[PDB]
């Protein structure tokens, strides 16, 4: 199922390349080394409610 | 917003508000980045000269987080007509960049394919705004938000008195008295996925507000992602 299965374990975007799961992020996010998580590179990354 | 809940501190940081000459809000918009606002094209018919206020939550109090932004460039979709209300989208380039802070942050723009199979296949979405709380009431002084369920394309095309094109989607309740309303136009319809909110729609139109067997008609953002990319390279 790849992406059809729990978003392929990706935090955000997910696509099946070479019949495998490939994750990616929105701008302002960098993919983690596990290649699944997305790391915000700033204080106010997009799509995040501001709770301070 | 009719029904729904008031937006609490920092819950809807991507909400923008189009204000006319009397500093009155007439429409909404979504923050896409420090320089770009996404709104509806028909709103660019609702006011002569207007600005964009961000960080506002209570239009009555001088909270301190508000920031007014003048529009440098207005990019309305060329295929828009009030005749059909199709292609109800527009991007606004700001003269000065928005400084993100509490209650001020952009929403994520997703990828077309992923958003269509993963976000719009979800149960609900969230619409927010300072629009009317009642179909005959006045604009709200408090920003509101409402979780509205996605309506399957056929049940909605049948419920509508107007042609529901592929550029639009339905969201709301058949009976339940919760729905967006006038004043909310151009505002954000976002879909949350693992704590991150993505812009999925643009408040567009509806036959009244919260009526039985009627739903909200939103501009489908996935249908204009490339148009939006082109527009932000201004
Ligand atoms: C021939 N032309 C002019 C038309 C047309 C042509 C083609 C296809 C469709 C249409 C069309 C365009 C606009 C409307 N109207 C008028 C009434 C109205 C009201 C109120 F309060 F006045 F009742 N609120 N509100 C509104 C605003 C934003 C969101 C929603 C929602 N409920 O999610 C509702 C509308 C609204 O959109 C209905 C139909």
């Amino acid at each position: 199922k790849l992406c059809s299965l729990d978003n392929g374990d990706c935090d955000q975007f997910c696509h099946e390349e070479q019949n495998s799961v490939v994750c990616s992020c929105a701008r302002g996010y960098t993919l983690a080394d596990n290649g699944k998580a997305c790391i915000p590179t700033g204080p106010y990354p997009c799509g995040k409610q501001t709770l301070e | 917003i009719v029904g729904g809940q008031e937006c609490k501190d920092g819950e809807c940081p991507w909400q923008a508000l189009l204000i006319n000459e009397e500093n009155e809000g007439f429409c909404g918009g979504t923050i896409l980045s420090e320089f770009y606002i996404l709104t509806a094209a028909h709103c660019l018919y609702q006011a002569k000269r207007f600005k964009v206020r961000v960080g506002d939550r209570n239009t009555e109090q001088e909270e301190g987080g508000e920031a007014v932004h003048e529009v440098e460039v207005v990019i309305k979709h060329n295929r828009f007509t009030k005749e059909t209300y199709d292609f109800d989208i527009a991007v606004l380039r700001l003269k000065t960049p928005i400084t993100f802070r509490m209650n001020v942050a952009p929403a994520c723009l997703p990828e077309r394919d992923w958003a269509e199979s993963t976000l719009m296949t979800q149960k609900t979405g969230i619409v927010s705004g300072f629009g009317r709380t009642h179909e005959k009431g006045r604009q709200s002084t408090r920003l509101k938000m409402l979780e509205v369920p996605y309506v399957d394309r056929n049940s909605c095309k049948l419920s509508s008195s107007f042609i529901i094109t592929q550029n639009m989607f339905c969201a709301g309740y058949d009976t339940k008295q919760e729905d967006a309303c006038q004043g909310d136009s151009g505002g954000p319809h976002v879909t949350r996925f693992k704590d991150t909110y993505f812009v999925t729609g643009i408040v567009s139109w509806g036959e009244g507000c919260a009526r039985k067997g009627k739903y909200g008609i939103y501009t489908k953002v996935t249908a204009f992602l490339k148009w939006i990319d082109r527009s932000m390279k201004t």
